[PDB]
């Protein structure tokens, strides 16, 4: 039921439906003719997408506040390059 | 006139921050009006055109110092329109506070969107500063369900019926400050207590009112409550870690940000929508 | 801007619903992520790109529908290359992201498709669609999923999220609604002057059904107009509404007609319709005023005593309309109610009390219980209740029927004990009150209590000796039918034998006081005459008469004589000797006379009688040497007579049934409008008499005149009880 | 030969206290009460109630006074005619 | 809840934990979310053993230690490949 995230590193993470179905693209895709594949974006950037995409689900009923989310310096560029694949 | 009140307001030291003036030097007027007009942002006039229901002269700028807006409070906005006080409210609370708006119309909401894509990939102010990106639903704001949660600042963003205002005095959490165009009555409601509040006036406006809901015999009335309470997306989460990258390096290293973001081992074709405003 | 060099066979390939792989639509995504990462234009270019791919299978696809001529092909292509494209506006659309659902490209594909070609295309779409059906009502078998296709591309081609009532609300549905309604506005001239209401409403009804079932098929269900609803709604006014003058105006021709086929279709339709269905039932109502009264101005007063007569073209009548309802109208209940409420005008030309005779005839050892079988008894008693059921003087029914019921218990002459008790059920399948009801076991217990009685005496004293001597004491009302109060001179057998009954009774059982009927008491007397012997089983007054000639058969006695021999008066004496020379059914008679009579009136004090000196039983018309003959005939019951008396008090029913609801209604109604009194005398009179306002306006003003009721000083129309 | 054979002695009953006296009549129990005649026949009919009442003032009056003169009781009305 | 992954070797799957479960119902609330039952497997709290199941006291699943941005490791002899850092140089414009 999860959708596998492929990174270029080899490292597979898994994150489920619910879990990665949570922003624009990532629903836009598969949802016709799971995995994704992020050939250019490295394990170590794909993990905080990942672990993003389990915060977004886990919060996506919250209340009133919402935690900050912190990304290393190094990865950042390479994050909004993963987000315009995702969000 | 009124401006003896609005001076006694700042005379009465309730802004103290420069937080406010920040939001307006870091977003430009004018990126969130309409293209065939671009101009009413900076003259005070009629701002109502089509769908887009801001007002960003002395109208939206008194609702920015009439909240407080202390960094990492969640903001409610009813009445969002394009975007422009969800996230110029979103800066001052910091980029990543919870600004959470509702606006009647899809039109609009879809427009705010181009409006903010618009913004990042051409204003001018972009390269300079760090911007929370606000979230939309779209619903009519008037029809509160019962899974409306608290908010800490909250602020209508079109006009409102004294009959039926506690459709947001009843969302505003101990401590907070909740401001309304009430009937074009622009007031600041404060919560002191479990059942104690007090009001001032902030200014005469002039504001659409919102649609008074009308439907019976359905599941319409009081089924469309506040936006989703949730995390935003990954771009804005990413772009404010990009630009607080390099906003940190400068300050100790001027002990120009569109030339340095030229150099990050990334494509122009996304250096240019994402950090360059094409330059 | 129009730079797919890489990704054109995946969106060409997709645009005409080629096969292509799930893979490669899915790395679409990451394509288009690499066209806005590896390129100079790709922000720019991707949505731009896009207008002119689409734009260019759009043009394409406007030669693919244009290019055909016929009405099949032309709709069929463009509903195929719809088909095609709109599948793909959920799934090219998809990828191509942050280009400013609701995308660019998705707006791009919906809105190139109705700018660039719809322009021309749309008018062909609506003339060949229309054309379809305005030909498929006449019958031509087209395709129909060619409308629907229209339907479903114009819904689809509206490509505004947010009000889709545009492409299909202009450019098809009022293009349908007018024109429907035009069609058949246009067409029923061919109907209207043709042919007959009835067959004119089979087209009616036919085209509207037909087309309903099309309006599911062609016009968006889901519309935010439900069009399919208003479609009826002008179909329904082009057809039948347009008509509906003329459909009313042929109700009262085929009503009055009695034509229940030509009824089939009026119901159908105008019991749809309370401006139809309304009129139909004061069609109906008027007619069977006119045409019942027609018949019972005559019957109900010229009939006047013969039941099976009266009630069978009362029934003719009955069923005349009720055959109409029943037939034409299923057996309605408002067109039932309408003949009920009709009836309440006519059935009282003065009241069906032969209902309550018929049925005794029913319920009675009479020849109409002996002719017909238990299932023709009990379905004449059904008939009699679907006739009660309406009629507007209920009371005169009881009042024959309760008296009817103690005579035939008392006399054990009812048709049968099951009879009786069914009419228990009977009454309450009317819903008459449970003292009418019930009388049946109250008749039964007092049988009982006659029997007990009986036995009391006839175990304890022993004047005719006891073994001859059988009493039946019955409850008040089972003798106390006349104030006649007429006893006559009896042999001293007879003469001290009831002093010692009513003696017994006074100290044996105090309280219950007899009172006896010299008319009801029988006995046998033992004769012989000129050709054999026979005795007579014959009411008390007819044992007086007999003791008259009991010691002198051949010698001749005036009336005046046995007046004064019995101590009759007139009308008695009549009746009692009616009995002997006029019995009904008799071959030979008891008594003779020598005038001529039509009567028992025509008796005169001059008048001679004797006995019949060759009077025996007769068996088989054969002349008896010994046997016992029964004459008491009806005089235990009422006779015709009963109709004459009971004439009068059917008249003050007419009248005092409606005054005693109404003054029961004020006891318990202080101060209460005219309308008020009327709405509770509906509820009260409903088993009793309700007629129409046409006769009660009078009756509750008649307690003003009369100073029964007192009424507001400043409104006459409110009545004021006091005390 | 003016004797009997048989004889049936048929007569109705009606309800009241005791059969020595009579609160309707100045005459035997056993005939037509006299107030129907000194206080102005007396025509007695059985109702629902298992009291008599007379039915030559009902016929006409019961709209109005719907008792038993004769008796002690209301009447509960059965019978209005013969 | 708390964030929690089920981890081996290359393999990271994203689960979670409630704060008032034993070790046995998290086997039964990664089993819920994950739709894997615990066939002869142990659920594990930063490595530490949680005894074989059905106990409470090393079970230490507190979400202010396990929250969305710092997950709990379950090592599905452990061997989890780590997360390395990103292999970049200041390149000028990021200083290090």
């Amino acid at each position: 039921m999860y959708v596998k995230l492929i990174s270029s590193d080899g490292h597979e993470f898994i994150v489920k439906r619910e879990h990665a179905l949570t922003s624009g693209t990532i629903k836009a895709m598969l949802s016709g003719p799971n995995e994704v594949n992020f050939r250019e974006i490295p394990s170590h950037v794909l993990s905080k997408v990942c672990m993003y995409f389990t915060y977004k689900v886990r919060y996506t009923n919250s209340s009133t506040e919402i935690p900050e989310f912190p990304i290393a310096p190094e990865i950042a560029l390479e994050l909004l390059m993963a987000a315009n694949f995702l969000d | 006139d009124n401006d003896d009140l609005i001076d006694n307001l700042k005379e009465a030291q309730y802004i103290r921050t420069e937080r406010v003036e920040q939001a307006f030097r870091a977003i430009d007027r004018g990126d969130y009006y309409l293209e065939g007009y671009r101009d009413n942002a900076y003259k005070d006039l009629a701002w109502k055109h089509g769908n887009i229901h801001l007002s960003a002269p002395c109208i939206y700028s008194e609702v920015m110092e009439a909240l407080k807006l202390q960094p990492g409070l969640s903001f409610l906005n009813l009445g969002s329109g394009t975007g422009y006080l969800s996230t110029m409210v979103g800066l001052i609370l910091g980029p990543f506070g919870i600004n959470h708006g509702i606006e009647l119309h899809s039109d609009v909401v879809e427009y705010a969107k181009e409006k903010l894509e618009s913004f990042i990939k051409n204003s001018d102010s972009f390269d300079k500063f760090e911007f929370c990106e606000p979230a939309f639903v779209v619903g009519n704001c008037l029809q509160i369900a019962s899974d409306s949660h608290q908010y800490d600042r909250i602020y209508c963003g079109a006009g409102v019926q004294k009959d039926h205002e506690n459709y947001m005095k009843i969302l505003l959490k101990v401590g907070g400050i909740l401001v309304m165009p009430i009937e074009d009555q622009l007031t600041q409601i404060m919560r002191t207590g479990q059942n104690t509040w007090e009001s001032k006036n902030i200014l005469a406006v002039s504001f659409a009112p919102l649609v008074q809901p009308s439907k019976n015999d359905n599941g319409k009335p009081d089924s469309v409550g506040l936006p989703p309470c949730a995390v935003r997306n990954l771009q804005d989460l990413a772009r404010i870690y990009i630009r607080r990258t390099l906003r940190n390096f400068i300050n100790d290293e001027m002990q120009q940000n569109l030339l340095r973001e030229k150099i990050m081992k990334l494509p122009l074709p996304e250096s240019l929508k994402a950090y360059l405003t094409y330059f | 801007e129009d730079k797919w060099d890489f990704m054109r066979p995946i969106v060409l390939k997709l645009l005409r619903q080629e096969s292509v792989t799930k893979q490669q639509w899915f790395d679409l995504f990451s394509d288009v992520h690499a066209v806005c990462l590896w390129d100079d234009k790709g922000p720019a270019k991707i949505h731009q790109a896009l207008k002119e791919d689409i734009l260019e299978f759009i043009k394409q696809a406007q030669a693919r529908v244009l290019s055909h001529q016929d009405d099949t092909a032309l709709l069929k292509a463009y509903i195929v290359e719809w088909r095609k494209f709109f599948t793909q506006c959920d799934i090219l659309p998809k990828p191509f992201c942050q280009l400013e659902e609701d995308s660019i490209v998705r707006k791009l594909m919906l809105d190139t498709w109705n700018e660039s070609i719809f322009s021309n295309i749309k008018n062909r779409l609506q003339d060949s669609a229309m054309k379809l059906v305005h030909a498929e009502r006449l019958g031509e078998a087209f395709d129909s999923q060619l409308v629907i296709g229209v339907r479903e591309s114009y819904v689809n081609l509206c490509s505004n999220p947010e009000d889709k009532l545009q492409i299909y609300r202009d450019n098809f549905e009022k293009a349908y609604l007018d024109s429907t309604e035009r069609f058949y506005r246009t067409q029923a001239p061919s109907y209207l002057q043709q042919n007959g209401v009835q067959n004119y409403m089979k087209y009616a009804d036919a085209k509207l059904k037909e087309e309903e079932k099309r309006a599911l098929r062609y016009l968006e269900t889901r519309r935010e107009c439900n069009s399919v609803e208003a479609l009826m709604e002008c179909c329904v006014n082009a057809l039948v509404t347009s008509f509906k003058e003329t459909i009313l105006a042929e109700c009262q021709g085929m009503i009055k007609r009695n034509e229940t086929e030509k009824l089939h279709l009026m119901f159908s339709l105008m019991d749809k319709v309370p401006n139809g269905i309304e009129p139909m039932l004061k069609d109906l109502e008027e007619h069977i005023i006119s045409a019942g009264l027609a018949d019972m101005v005559a019957a109900a007063e010229t009939i006047t005593t013969d039941s099976e007569k009266y009630v069978e073209q009362l029934l003719t009548l009955f069923n005349r309309f009720s055959k109409l309802v029943k037939e034409a109208f299923q057996d309605d209940p408002r067109f039932l109610t309408a003949r009920d409420k009709a009836y309440k005008a006519v059935v009282n030309d003065k009241c069906p009390e032969l209902l309550a005779n018929y049925c005794d005839m029913l319920l009675r050892k009479t020849p109409l219980s002996k002719k017909l079988t238990s299932e023709e008894i009990e379905a004449k008693l059904k008939e009699v209740l679907l006739v009660l059921k309406y009629v507007q003087n209920k009371d005169v029914f009881m009042r024959y029927h309760k008296a009817h019921l103690t005579r035939r218990l008392i006399l054990d002459i009812s048709a049968d004990s099951e009879i009786e008790e069914n009419m228990v059920e009977w009454l309450r399948e009317v819903g008459m009150p449970a003292d009418y009801v019930n009388k049946l076991a109250r008749m039964f217990q007092d049988i009982k209590v006659s029997e007990d009685l009986n036995q009391a005496f006839k175990e304890m004293h022993k004047a005719l000796p006891a073994d001859s001597v059988n009493i039946k004491i019955l409850n008040a009302g089972a003798w106390s039918r006349s104030s006649e109060k007429v006893f006559v001179s009896l042999p001293t057998e007879l003469e001290d034998l009831i002093p010692e009954v009513e003696e017994f009774y006074k100290k044996n059982h105090y309280g219950r006081k007899l009172h006896w009927h010299h008319l009801m008491s029988n006995g046998i007397i033992t004769f012989k005459n000129e050709v054999g012997q026979y005795d007579l089983e014959v009411t008390t007054f007819q044992l007086a008469v007999l003791f008259a000639w009991n010691q002198r058969p051949r010698e001749k006695i005036s009336f005046e004589n046995v007046k004064l021999a019995t101590e009759l008066p007139d009308a008695e004496l009549r009746r009692t000797l009616w009995s002997l020379v006029a019995f009904p059914k008799l071959k030979r008679q008891v008594l003779l006379y020598e005038p001529q009579v039509n009567s028992p009136k025509d008796f005169t004090e001059g008048t001679l009688f004797s006995v019949n000196q060759e009077f025996s039983l007769i068996k088989n018309a054969k002349v008896q040497k010994r046997g016992k003959i029964n004459l008491i005939g009806r005089l235990q019951l009422t006779t015709e007579r009963m109709r004459e008396e009971e004439n009068e008090g059917i008249v003050q029913l007419r009248i005092l049934r409606t005054q005693e609801a109404i003054i029961q209604i004020m006891k318990m109604r202080k101060k209460i409008s005219n309308a008020q009194l009327q709405t509770e005398l509906v509820e009260i009179l409903k088993n009793m008499f309700l007629p129409q306002k046409k006769m009660i306006k009078e009756q509750i003003e008649w307690l003003i005149e009369h100073k029964y009721i007192l009424r507001d000083e400043s409104d006459i129309n409110t009545f004021i009880y006091m005390a | 030969m003016f004797s009997l054979k048989k004889w049936n002695a048929v007569a109705m009953w009606s309800w009241d206290v005791e059969c020595d006296t009579c609160a309707i009549c100045r005459v035997q129990v056993m005939d037509a009460c006299l107030r129907c005649q000194a206080e102005n026949d007396c025509v007695v009919v059985w109702g629902e109630c298992n009291h008599s009442f007379h039915n030559c003032c009902m016929s006409l009056w019961v709209k109005q006074n719907n008792r038993c003169p004769l008796c002690q009781q209301d009447w509960v009305v059965q019978r209005i005619g013969k | 809840d708390v964030f929690l992954m089920i981890r081996r070797h290359k393999t990271t799957i994203f689960t979670d934990a409630k704060e008032s479960s034993t070790v046995f119902e998290l086997k039964r609330i990664v089993e819920g979310i994950l739709k894997r039952p615990p066939d002869e497997q142990r659920l594990y709290k930063d490595d530490q053993l949680l005894d074989d199941g059905k106990t409470l006291g090393e079970c230490g699943f507190t979400s202010q230690t396990a929250r969305p941005q710092a997950p709990a490791t379950v090592g599905l002899a452990l061997c989890i490949e780590p997360f390395s850092s990103p292999p970049e140089l200041p390149d000028v414009m990021k200083p290090q």
